[PDB]
């Protein structure tokens, strides 16, 4: 494909830009998916379940 | 020539079940002639190798050494047949009509041009046909069958190279 | 005579019998009257003595074969049939063979199937070992006998043994080799806990030129395509039969209202000259659907305000919508703008969508990472079916059944299956040789590749 | 030679505008004797080759 | 002329058959006709994508422009195109709102175009400078910086899928293995390492040294950062006030759970990319107090195992003469009559580093470090990697640039080396808690055969275990290693790593129980090690035997490719004490039972011919003194560490 | 390159498209049976040259290529008519001219593609009917064949019309055969397992001549008891008591070995000793199929039961007990007497020019193998050389001959007869090269070492191996 080809059907769609359009173009100097929230719980039940296991612990020590 | 295909070093395997040094029993070392002559054979992925015809039978054609001699003789070059049928009696009436005779009675069984004629029989292929198309002048190598033969004998390195 | 009071049948090392490969013998490399040793683990061939089995019997002291085709277990090195019915485990494991009740019953797997070995598992759930790049293979094929249609008719030998095929034909094998996979997955009492896909990957090696081999790796959906395929012209024999287990399991009917556009460096009056004149026509094209290639959105590569995970995520049903009438699609076809419309006309029982996440750049080949945020529980597709014959098709409601994943790089990746047990409810996902389980929300979370739906 | 035969099958087992082909790219280095020394071919004692006086 | 000057005719100038030459002349010259005659009517008549992209793009979109706007707004498209190209190499995202729908399309068109070529481009070079192919400073600097920028984005779309995919490791996994620990530390009887108190005997000591070890870093250059001078200037102002310094360093240790932002720059190694991590002064002053501390008290207390390579006690030459010179001592390591087999494994953990789960490793060191300074530790290791304008998070990942790396990476490798030796073998190497054992020695002859495991030395991601099985637990592995993984058509040759480096004679030699039975092991050492916390792949290690079949034991420790090859082997080959030989004697006998050949692994020698490459490349104005030291430098460094290997 | 199309000719019947068949195999006999697979006989064509012209009958005389009974004909079968002609046989298999004595082991370039190799070598197993396969214990799939020529015929077929793949082919060899030279060392005393069966074996070579006479079926075992003792009296000279207690045939039914029930009625019962003699007979068969020494035929030997014990019930003797110690004592009998390795030797007639007969004579020394005989063809200039070359040696070496003689001498080759190896083989005093040819008194030990080696068996055979008291 041409350079030119690439941006040819960009190129024919870019001039439906009105003339206001064309002429606000600023300066260049100025449900739902919640993915996180199945690695949060993941996370918990997965400190939770050490916890429980860390909680079979003899002699850690913690200095308060 | 340079290899058609790259070929891997000789550690590039490491004492493969089958290609165990310790194993093959050496008698003669099979050289690249014995390789070329039975490729599939003796060369391991003989990937696109043309094989070669098997030997022809030989040409067994005693050539004319003197114009004097006649055509269908005995030469001397060829081995002496040693002479040594139920043959039944003439005690019967197996005769034949007067006119039976042999079809080639009056031709001769040698002629001034039949030894020539029979040695035209083997040679090079322009001798060989006996009507051909005029070829061009620069499509017809003189020397190409001298370079085709082996190299002569005792030839200095720079003839065979 | 000597039946019933074998005492070399209490020799037999079950644990050594695996009968997944191929059935040739030892010495002999002849496929005609096999016998396995049932000691010695390897196979041989004859029954008899001067054959390779009586030899090896005798060299070996294994004193205890069983005819591959005979099914019948006897003493080699006597050649006396030895007759104990402890011994139909091996059988079993050698020619697993479905009741007619049993084959139907597969909804009812209540208990869990323990092998012969130390491995309690699940028919159905089980691995392929993954000989060097089988994985897409592999990963296709535990998908596609996740099915009852397809588990079920190739459970029964009856079902495609009097198939009128070619004498002179080799895709033949893909129908009966695919045969013994699905048999074999489906065993309740296998010796081991996983079959081996080597008979099964090496007929399709053979059966495809020299494409979706065992060494280097294929596209998952080019391996489902290819191997509906030849099942759909495999099972079909010395007749254009259209009407296959295949054909009839998993593919449906799509009405692609499609057209064209006339020109985009043309006036009103060229363009309107050929929207009038047919050439720029709408037409309708139906055509038979086996799988919808719901093509996935490309990757913004932006950032925005939300979306606090990078990973731009994408609905089920906005993807899954393309296909409807409404929505229209171009094609760049040759000196052409084909803005083409499609419709589904009717639906298949099963459907497979395979979503086209990898694509080629203009200097490579990358891989949308987008995610299809697809509800695995009910759907419908009466909301993207054509508007004529809406309301002919009663049932619309289908559930994702099984979810085939190519993790990984696109040139190094790995292919996970994430399939939806049934009898239980657990959507297990299995690896190439482990089985473990996931969570019905994670499963929803991998990117997945090919998706295969039961309407229900 | 003999050496040079136990080498070889050692071994089976495991610009400038030069005018003149040197003498180094040429072949016919046999270490066998009968692949070296062969019997030419005599015509049954009434031929030879050609060109040659 | 050598076949019609024969006979009467000699030598001479008479040769008049010319045919030949005029046919060869005659066909050149009916070739070479069509070129000239083409030329002759002629004479008498009548790699470049980003810019090329950028000029096409403006072309574009200033023949769309209106010549209104084509006067001054053609340079504020040209600047929105850079902004535009800027944010894309960077992961800032680029919003325009008050651009028309079609000028964003056709700018993020042209991002992915140069996107594109600008990825193909970075992986080409690379390509060839990994290969060796002839390189400049600038090209060196540009490729270097585009793959850096690649791998900054290819690390924030991990972290961002490992967010999404949530821990990778199992939470019943990741039970067994605390609990595998737990058990491992009560054997042990490790007591806890405390918080630093307020009166430590030798706080001031530790303190000094780790002053001192974070001042030798800033040698005298030419000048100084300002980041560099602060740096400097607290470092002189801990060691004017050492109590109050260590006051500050536990207030930041005890308060100081949400740092700033380190850096990130790759060093330009030609094969193999490394990132240098710099913590902000204070928190590195912290971090390498908190480091010499911990290392102190792991010391104190013998937490880290004998067996965990990498010490003061033993060089990394003299550890793997020690590993040869063991490996002979262990009762018949060479008597393959009876069918024993011998095979020594050597694998690497992929991405050890990279794949540490940060809640793990916090709920593992609290177990051996102070809880408090536990959770500091895992939440320094929690940061936000900045390098240019980019910037990420980290989560799944330990940062290698902090102090505290080394206390951290040694406890994730003594649990995988506990999950990988397993319960009983680790209590054999380490001895009984009383009189423990030295290294690669067990507590007694019988004790070093009560198992399969031998030698075993766990070096800085790098795993080494010599496993003499015998002939029935050689059967043993394979009959399983086939069940659980057949190979009908004797395909498991088809992948063994040989080394190339040593000839064919020396070699592993491929056999077929050799091949299986090192399958067979690396599949158990493999299936050992769960591959969720890490997995030690089957190609970039290597299991290597020695049998009947084999009679070379060859093994690569430290950078020093070596292959022992035991004397009852070695028959009819007399001693001659070559430099790059090494006779390993008995150890009781004191006779020389075996050879131990060694020689500078291939990648010792990759990196030093990348590392000369590097300085004369980069040698530029730099004076010949400069560049001759620098030479000598290198050449002194390789010659002092493979000092015989280098023969 | 898919099917086979099986060819032969009807001597009854009338075979007939769409017909179902009952092709007995190779080895159908009449009391097993179970060779025998029930086929389907369908479209078969006349037996034109360059395009079969297709028929839907075949009558009793006509040569029939039939199409789809070729999935159990390996080498030769006679298909029969199923439910009827109960008492039938199987005719009789193929004798060949000469014995194929070249082996070649091969192994597919990718081990992947293995099956695909095994497949194509079945099929070429199927297509060359002298040709044998198998795979030996160390794994190698040895194929065997008559000369040179013929395996690269094989090979240019195997790896280009039927397996496509690239295999790759070792250093042709030549299948060595034992060969007994002494007498019995000692009386060896083999017993069977649970020690309720004790035989002994004395081994002795055969007299001159009897080996070629067996195996030419001169002297046919399957004649009566009276022919085959007058013609072993009288040609042999054998004692006419002696040759009246022949057992077997040694290793096939024309077998170059001999078993003799050499034991004492006053010690041994007969009609024990016949409980067991089909046992014994048996191991003898497979002793002599196996050999002890480098796992090949043994030729030329004349074991004899000496003498045996034999328990009562056939629960304790006989069996599976009384095969393993037959196979043991001839193994141990074969050994006890000084072995010796054969090669084969075979016979070249070169036909060269007068001229060149010397060059002939020149080449044949370097090949460890003597000219038989030089006589000049009545009529034709061109001599006829014959001489016997060793085959070990004797590879490539057509290609020596009419290179040496500038492509004006042809040569073939056919195994005439077996002669023994230069040196001994149970030699341990000789050292071997990996590269370097052994000289000529240390060929046999070699030979041994290195079939052991390639074979992948024990590379020690001692007289104490396989005997009882080790």
């Amino acid at each position: 494909p041409k350079i030119q080809q690439q941006f040819s059907d960009l190129k024919r769609k870019l001039a439906e830009v009105t003339e206001e359009e064309w002429l606000s173009i600023p300066e260049v100097g100025d449900g739902e998916l919640d993915m996180r929230k199945i690695g949060q719980a993941r996370n918990t039940l997965m400190d939770m379940r050490l916890s429980q296991v860390s909680d079979s612990v003899s002699g850690q020590t913690v200095v308060d | 020539f340079e290899p058609l295909v790259r070929d891997i070093n000789l550690q590039d395997e490491d004492w493969n079940e089958f290609n165990d040094i310790n194993k093959i029993i050496i008698r003669q070392p099979i050289r690249t002639e014995y390789k070329i002559a039975f490729p599939y054979l003796y060369n391991n992925l003989p990937h696109h190798v043309h094989l070669t015809w098997y030997h022809t039978p030989n040409v067994v054609f005693i050539k004319t050494e003197d114009p004097d001699l006649p055509a269908f003789y005995f030469d001397p070059l060829i081995n002496p047949i040693s002479h040594r049928e139920p043959l039944p009696d003439d005690d019967e009436e197996f005769e034949l009509p007067e006119f039976v005779e042999p079809f080639l009675k009056d031709t001769p069984l040698y002629t001034d041009n039949t030894a020539n004629g029979i040695a035209l029989l083997w040679a090079p292929r322009p001798f060989n046909l006996r009507s051909g198309r005029t070829r061009r002048a620069l499509d017809i190598p003189l020397v190409k069958n001298w370079y085709r033969e082996h190299c002569p004998a005792g030839q200095p390195v720079k003839v065979r190279v | 005579r000597r039946s019933r009071h074998c005492p070399y049948l209490d020799t037999i090392n079950r644990s050594v019998l695996d009968f997944d490969f191929e059935k040739l013998c030892s010495i002999s490399l002849s496929h005609i009257n096999a016998y396995a040793c049932l000691v010695c683990g390897k196979y041989f061939q004859g029954r008899g003595l001067k054959s390779h089995a009586y030899i090896h019997s005798v060299q070996f002291s294994h004193h205890v074969f069983l005819n591959l085709h005979t099914l019948k277990f006897y003493c080699l090195p006597d050649n006396y049939e030895i007759i104990d019915s402890s011994l139909e485990d091996i059988t079993y494991v050698l020619k697993p063979t479905f009741t007619k009740q049993q084959i139907a019953n597969l909804d009812k797997q209540a208990k869990l199937s323990r092998a012969y070995d130390g491995t309690t598992y699940l028919p159905g759930i089980v691995g392929l070992n993954n000989i060097k790049a089988n994985d897409y293979a592999n990963a296709v094929l535990q998908a596609l006998s996740n099915v009852p249609p397809l588990r079920n008719y190739f459970l029964e030998e009856d079902n495609y043994k009097n198939i009128k095929r070619p004498p002179g034909d080799i895709m033949f094998l893909l129908v009966q080799r695919f045969g013994e996979l699905m048999r074999k997955l489906w065993n309740p009492r296998n010796f081991k806990a996983h079959v081996s896909p080597h008979e099964m990957l090496q007929a399709v090696v053979l059966c495809s030129k020299k494409t979706f081999q065992i060494t280097k790796q294929g596209d998952g959906v080019d391996f489902l395509s290819w191997f509906l395929n030849a099942l759909h012209s495999a099972l079909g024999g010395t007749k254009k039969k259209k009407k296959t287990i295949v054909t009839d399991v998993f593919q449906g009917s799509m009405r692609i209202f499609t057209k064209k556009l006339p020109h985009p460096d043309l006036p009103a009056e060229e363009k309107e000259q050929l929207l009038h004149n047919d050439e720029y026509q709408e037409t309708m094209v139906e055509s038979t659907f086996m799988y919808l290639t719901l093509d996935l959105p490309t990757a913004p590569l932006y950032k925005d305000e939300k979306e606090q995970l990078i990973i731009p995520q994408v609905p089920l049903f906005n993807i899954l919508a393309k296909f409807n009438g409404i929505t229209e699609k171009e094609y760049k076809t040759y000196k052409e703008n084909f803005l083409k419309r499609f419709q589904l006309t009717k639906l298949p029982p099963y459907l497979i969508f395979c979503i086209k996440r990898f694509t080629k750049n203009n200097f490579f080949v990358e891989k949308n990472p987008t995610i299809v945020n697809f509800p695995i529980t009910n759907v419908d597709l009466r909301e993207y079916l054509s508007e004529e014959v809406q309301a002919v098709h009663k049932n619309t409601t289908y559930d994702l059944i099984a979810n085939i994943v190519h993790d990984g790089k696109p040139s190094e990746g790995s292919y996970r299956i994430h399939v939806l047990h049934h009898g239980t409810g657990k959507w297990y996902e299995l690896q190439d040789l482990q089985v473990t389980d996931i969570l019905p929300q994670m499963i929803t979370l991998s990117e997945a590749y090919i998706q295969i739906w039961k309407r229900r | 030679d003999k050496s040079k035969e136990l080498h070889a099958i050692k071994e089976r087992y495991l610009r400038k505008f030069v005018f003149e082909w040197d003498a180094s790219e040429d072949t016919s280095i046999d270490y066998n004797p009968l692949y070296k020394e062969r019997h030419q071919v005599q015509l049954l004692g009434r031929g030879f080759i050609a060109g040659i006086d | 002329y050598y076949r019609f000057n024969t006979g009467p005719v000699g030598k001479g100038p008479g040769c008049g058959f010319w045919a030949a030459g005029w046919r060869v002349w005659l066909f050149f010259m009916r070739g070479i006709t069509p070129l000239l005659e083409r030329w002759l009517g002629n004479l008498l008549a009548r790699s470049h994508f980003d810019l090329e992209l950028r000029a096409a793009v403006m072309h574009d979109i200033l023949d769309m422009m209106p010549e209104g706007i084509k006067q001054n707004k053609a340079r504020t498209i040209l600047q929105h195109l850079s902004e535009a190209w800027r944010c894309w190499k960077a992961n800032i995202p680029w919003k325009v709102p008050g651009l028309p729908t079609p000028i964003e399309n056709m700018i993020l068109r042209y991002v992915k175009a140069k996107a594109d070529w600008w990825t193909n481009t970075a992986h080409y070079n690379r390509e060839r400078i990994r290969r060796g192919a002839t390189v400049d400073k600038t090209v060196c600097k540009k490729n270097l910086g585009r793959l850096t920028r690649l791998y900054l984005k290819a690390e924030q779309e991990r972290q961002h899928n490992y967010l999404k995919d949530g821990p990778y490791i199992t939470a019943e996994e990741a039970v067994a293995v605390y609990t595998t620990t737990v058990h491992w530390l009560e054997s042990r009887r490790f007591s806890p390492i405390p918080f630093p108190p307020l009166s430590y005997k030798h706080d001031t000591k530790l303190l000094i040294l780790a002053l001192e070890r974070l001042k030798e870093a800033y040698s005298v250059k030419s000048r100084l950062n300002q980041s560099q001078r602060e740096e400097l200037g607290l470092i002189e102002q801990a060691y004017d006030n050492p109590h109050e310094a260590l006051s500050r360093i536990k207030r930041h240790l005890l308060t100081q759970r949400a740092f700033k932002e380190v850096g990130i720059e790759f060093m330009d190694l030609y094969s193999h990319l490394v990132p240098v991590y710099d913590v902000e002064p204070l928190e590195k002053i912290t971090d390498a107090y908190l480091d010499q501390y911990l290392w102190y008290e792991a010391d104190k207390r013998r937490l880290f195992p004998p067996w965990i390579k990498p010490a003061d006690t033993e060089p990394p030459p003299l550890l793997v003469y020690k590993w040869c010179q063991g490996i002979n001592n262990l009762q018949d390591v060479w008597e393959t009559s009876e069918g024993e087999c011998n095979v020594m494994l050597e694998s690497r953990f992929e991405k050890m580093y990279e794949k540490i789960d940060l809640t793990l490793l916090n709920r593992l060191l609290r177990l051996i470090v102070d809880h408090n300074i536990a959770d500091y530790m895992t939440a320094k290791n929690n940061v936000v990697i900045n390098y240019k304008d980019m910037n990420h998070t980290n989560s799944y990942g330990i940062i290698r640039g902090l102090q505290f790396a080394s206390f951290i990476v040694q406890y994730y490798g003594l649990v995988m080396d506990l999950l990988v030796l397993g319960l009983h073998r680790a209590s054999e190497m380490a001895g009984p808690p009383q009189m423990p054992n030295d290294f690669l020695s067990f507590q007694d002859i019988a004790t070093e055969a009560a198992h399969p495991i031998r030698l075993f030395c766990r070096y800085i991601d790098r795993i080494h275990i010599f496993f003499r099985f015998t002939a029935d637990e050689a059967r043993d592995l394979i009959q399983r290693y086939l069940t659980e993984h057949p190979d009908p058509n004797n395909e498991n040759i088809v992948g063994y790593n040989n080394k190339k480096c040593w000839p064919r004679d020396a070699r592993m030699r491929l056999m077929k129980h050799d091949v299986n039975l090192g399958r067979a092991v690396f599949w158990d050492i493999k299936n050992r090690l769960p591959r969720s916390v890490t997995t030690v792949q089957w190609e970039n290690s290597f299991v290597s035997v020695y049998s009947k079949d084999n009679p070379n034991l060859l093994f690569n420790m430290c950078g020093f490719e070596c292959r022992i090859l035991p004397k009852c082997r070695t028959s009819y080959e007399e001693f001659t004490h070559k430099d790059g030989v090494w006779n390993l004697q008995n150890e009781v006998t004191k006779e020389r039972t075996a050879q131990c050949f060694l020689r500078v692994d291939d990648e010792s020698m990759q990196r030093f011919h990348n590392r000369v490459r590097q300085i004369l490349m980069a040698s530029g104005s730099t004076t010949f003194t400069k560049i001759v030291n620098k030479w000598n430098t290198a050449l002194i460094g390789l010659m002092t560490y493979f000092r015989e290997a280098v023969v | 390159g898919v099917q086979f199309h099986a060819f032969g000719r009807v001597l009854s019947g009338t075979i007939h498209a769409g017909q179902p068949v009952k092709v007995l195999g190779e080895n159908y006999t009449l009391e097993d049976e179970e060779d025998s697979q029930i086929c389907t006989v369908g479209r078969l064509w006349i037996s034109v040259a360059r395009y079969h012209i297709e028929v839907n009958r075949v009558p009793a005389g006509n040569w029939v290529l039939i199409e789809g009974v070729d999935q159990p004909i390996v080498k030769t079968a006679t298909i029969t008519e199923p439910r009827g002609n109960e008492e039938a046989q199987i005719f009789r298999p193929l004798k060949f001219n000469t014995t194929s004595v070249i082996k070649i082991a091969v192994e597919p370039v990718n081990p992947s593609e293995l099956p695909k190799m095994l497949d194509g070598l079945r099929k070429v197993n199927k297509s060359y009917p002298s040709l044998t396969t198998k795979v030996e214990e160390s794994g190698e799939h040895v194929i065997l064949g008559t000369g040179e020529l013929y395996l690269d015929c094989v090979m240019h077929d195997l790896r280009k019309m039927y397996s496509e793949i690239d295999i790759k082919v070792a250093d042709p060899v030549v299948t060595f055969c034992e060969t007994v030279v002494e007498t019995s060392s000692l009386k060896c005393f083999a017993e069977t397992p649970n020690k309720k069966n004790k035989i002994t074996m004395i081994a002795e070579p055969l007299e001159k001549g009897l080996a070629e006479d067996i195996e030419n079926e001169v002297v046919q075992i399957t004649w009566n008891r009276k022919k085959l003792g007058e013609f072993f009296q009288t040609k042999y000279d054998w004692d006419l008591l002696a040759a009246r207690s022949i057992w077997a045939f040694g290793p096939d039914a024309t077998g170059p070995n001999i078993l003799v029930d050499d034991t004492l009625p006053s010690e041994v019962d007969k009609a024990l000793l016949g409980s067991v003699k089909d046992s014994i007979v048996q191991g003898f068969q497979w002793g002599t199929r196996e050999g002890p020494l480098c796992d090949e035929l043994i030729r030329n030997v004349k074991f004899k039961i000496l003498d045996a014990v034999v328990a009562q019930e056939p629960l304790h003797r006989g069996g599976g007990q009384i095969i393993p110690t037959a196979r043991r004592v001839v193994y141990s009998a074969f050994l006890m007497a000084t072995p010796r390795l054969m090669e084969p030797y075979y016979f070249v007639e070169v036909q060269a020019p007068a001229d060149c007969v010397s060059a002939v004579y020149t080449v044949l020394a370097r090949r460890r193998g003597h000219v038989t005989q030089d006589a000049p063809i009545p009529g034709s200039p061109l001599y006829t050389i014959k001489a016997f070359i060793p085959a070990i040696d004797s590879f490539g070496f057509e290609t020596d001959l009419r290179t040496h003689t500038q492509g004006q001498a042809f040569s073939l080759s056919v195994f005439h007869h077996w002669q023994i190896v230069p040196g001994d083989p149970l030699d341990k005093s000789i050292v071997i090269r990996p590269l370097e040819p052994q000289p000529a008194p240390h060929l046999a030990r070699e030979f041994m070492i290195k079939t052991r080696r390639r074979k992948g068996l024990s590379e020690d055979v001692s007289i104490s191996k396989f005997f009882d008291d080790p």
